[PDB]
């Protein structure tokens, strides 16, 4: 109920498991975007060398 | 200015009823080639029976 | 500009320009190093003779083949072969001409990596492409689908191709081709007493194999006929002028293609490899494959091989179904001819490997861009 | 009277005395015939080596497997296998000992007819029994119910059994197991330049597969790790003294169990076979099969197969109930252990198949007696 009031969504919808799935997929996209930007920087450095 | 393949297609379109004649050609030659193969083996099956 | 086709075959390199029907520079892939002691002063004599020059002066040379079973062994020798075919035979600058290469299936990938590295660093090209030889042999026939038995000088491989797509899992390889037939012919000429031990004598035995050998239609009857009467005996004149006569060795030598147990290989013949290649495919696409056997390779020049191929496959096949062996007369150069066909299209221009693609992707885009 | 348990699997025959924990005689099921010429007269040059002798002297032997895809194809070879496992390994008279045997699901009936006729006419026994391998594996797991994925050398079959009732319609069979993994490992080792074409080399590649291969927990991460760092490369010593080193082939080879499109099969992995077996059951008994995923057969010996299998089923099944994988350490011999459990039971005296039953009802009472 605190997380439902925190994200400005009504508590009648699934505000517990959907927020966990959305946030888990967002943290995996965070780590994946970090990895791909590191790969892009490393491949640009290799192409420059 | 067209491709030579397009020259071939436009030469193909300048022929009255070309596709039916191609179908006539392939059915005559293919059915004749099938008739050479099928009937002596069918006579062999009849002789075996 | 005008593209080049350089079939870097295991025994003979066939190079020429695109748009043409005859390969301009056909020369064997050998490196001839001198072994005896020179006594002339005046220089002139090289330390390595490459190509037809090594063939002409072969009586004082050790001949090394750089390619063994479709695998480039000595890269320096193959670099010399590439340098000779670019600068002496065809006489073109490599950095202003597209160049199509050929490669055998199921090769080690590092061989492709090193060929990509040499063709993009040493003889750096504006573009190149590496493609499967059986595909180009099928493209020479003017058809889109079919099976190609390509029997070169190191590798005999079966590739079935459906709608321009070569099926990868059903492709098989057999390390038995013209060099092994030459070695077996060298082995069996000692029965009549004709000894051949040098590398120069291998070219003479190869010429005997090219000019006099032929595939028997029925092997046992040809045994019985050659052992019965001396009708199949044929005489050959050596470069020193001696005349030999060979009988059953005309057709004991190509029978290793249909019976690999003569030289100790456990694996089955090329007809069984063809049949099991086709049974590795799906059933519904079998209808194109028995009717479109397109043989290729220099080993397939023996003038009884199409009827023996049809006989062995029709023995193997279900009887309800057509067997057709399309053996064109120019199927030695069908790799090169199909290379000229594929290199002379505007649709191929987007398929090239530029130098820029090599620079971003290393020498490893050839495993990805080229199938 | 001690019974005999003898699993005549596709891969290795596992035999021993009943009431015991371990099979005394484990040996591969090969018949080796010499392909070369004998010159050394005497010293018992026997024309067909069977079992461990064929394994030891395998460098001059063409090896044949009598059981191919769980089906006894060659029968004289299988008779030689039975003769060696009775007379040479166990050294017991068949006429004074019961002999338990095993069989694959959805077998042909005439196969059972022929095995019964050999076990009652040639090798006369007082009694014998034919059982399904999955049923005995479930018995050695100590549970009456559960689903068994048995993956041998030719057959990977899924069998769910509820309370001793083996459901016949829900049994399915996928022809992808250890010999196919060995053939694929032969195919992919040629990328590294190692050639294995003979049947003698199949045992070496099989030993490589047994010693070094493992199931990846995530395939794409193992691709990323293998392409990035060469930490997972492992070296192996060949019998001639040469040392190879293999990289991703430790886990690309068992990944055919989850992706049959590598060797070109349209069917999905063993997880989808298990799941589609589960929907063929009643919805009441699906819950028990999820917690009772039993494995048997040596193709499940790879030390990453349980966690990956649980991941694949948990991805496939709904996550509302519990998923559990039953993978005992001795599940290689769990077919034999379940046979030893079933043989020494007081009830099992009345389900024996006597010679009087054989004489009255032909070699056909095994159909109406067993499941
Ligand atoms: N007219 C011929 N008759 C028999 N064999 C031939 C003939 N011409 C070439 N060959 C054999 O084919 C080999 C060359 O085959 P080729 O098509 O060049 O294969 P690759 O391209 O793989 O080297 C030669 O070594 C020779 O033994
Ligand atoms: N330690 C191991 N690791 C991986 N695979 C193995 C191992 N031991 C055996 N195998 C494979 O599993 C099979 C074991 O045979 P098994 O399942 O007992 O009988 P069969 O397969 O003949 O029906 C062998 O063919 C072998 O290839
Ligand atoms: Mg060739
Ligand atoms: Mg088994």
């Amino acid at each position: 109920r605190e997380l439902a009031d925190y994200l400005c969504e009504d508590a009648q919808q699934l505000s517990l498991e959907d927020t966990f799935s959305t946030m888990k997929a967002f943290r995996d996209l965070f780590l994946r975007a970090l990895k791909e930007n590191k790969d892009r920087k490393e491949q640009a450095a290799k192409a420059e060398r | 200015k067209l491709a030579s393949a397009d020259h071939f297609y436009l030469l193909l379109l300048a022929i009255p009823c070309y596709q039916l004649r191609i179908e006539c050609m392939l059915l005559c030659e293919g059915a004749a080639a099938v008739l050479d193969m099928v009937r002596p083996k069918a006579q062999l099956v009849l002789a075996a029976c | 500009t005008t593209a080049l086709v350089c079939d870097n075959g295991s025994g003979l390199v066939k190079a020429g320009f695109a748009g043409d029907d005859a390969p301009r520079a056909v020369f064997p892939s050998i490196v001839g190093r001198p072994r005896h002691q020179g006594v002339m002063v005046g220089m002139g004599q090289k330390d390595s003779y490459v190509g037809d020059e090594a063939q002409s002066k072969r009586g004082i040379l050790t001949l090394k083949y750089p390619i063994e079973h479709g695998i480039i062994t000595n890269w320096d020798d193959m670099e010399k072969i590439w340098h000779h075919t670019f600068y002496n035979e065809l006489r073109v600058a490599p950095e202003e001409h597209p160049t199509l290469l050929t490669e055998a299936p199921l090769n080690p990938k590092a061989n492709r990596e090193k060929m990509t590295q040499i063709m993009f660093e040493t003889f750096n090209v504006p573009a190149m492409y590496v493609a499967i030889q059986a595909v180009l042999s099928l493209y020479a026939s003017g058809r889109t689908t079919g099976i190609v038995l390509d029997s070169g000088d190191g590798v005999t491989h079966n590739v079935p191709i459906y709608e321009g797509y070569a099926l990868p899992h059903a492709i098989m390889r057999l390390d038995l081709a013209g060099r092994d037939l030459t070695d077996y012919l060298m082995k069996i000429l000692t029965e009549r007493g004709y000894s051949f031990v040098t590398t120069a004598e291998r070219e003479i035995v190869r010429d005997i194999k090219e000019k006099l050998c032929y595939v028997a239609l029925d092997f046992e009857n040809e045994m019985a006929t050659a052992a019965s009467s001396s009708s199949l005996e044929k005489s050959y004149e050596l470069p020193d002028g001696q005349v030999i006569t060979i009988g059953n060795e005309r057709f004991r030598c190509p029978e290793t293609l249909f019976q690999p147990s003569f030289i100790g290989m456990e694996s089955a013949g090329i007809h069984e490899t063809t049949y099991n290649s086709i049974m590795k495919c799906d059933i519904d696409i079998r209808k194109d494959l028995y009717a479109n056997n397109v043989m290729s390779g220099g080993t397939t020049m023996y003038p009884g091989i199409a009827d023996r191929m049809q006989k062995e496959i029709t023995a193997l096949a279900p009887s309800t179904m057509k067997i057709k062996i399309i053996a064109p007369p120019e199927r030695k150069y069908s790799v090169w001819i199909g290379g000229s066909i594929l290199a002379s299209l505007s649709t191929f221009q987007q398929m090239w490997i530029t130098k820029q693609e090599y620079d971003e992707a290393g020498p490893s885009i050839v495993h990805r861009k080229c199938f």
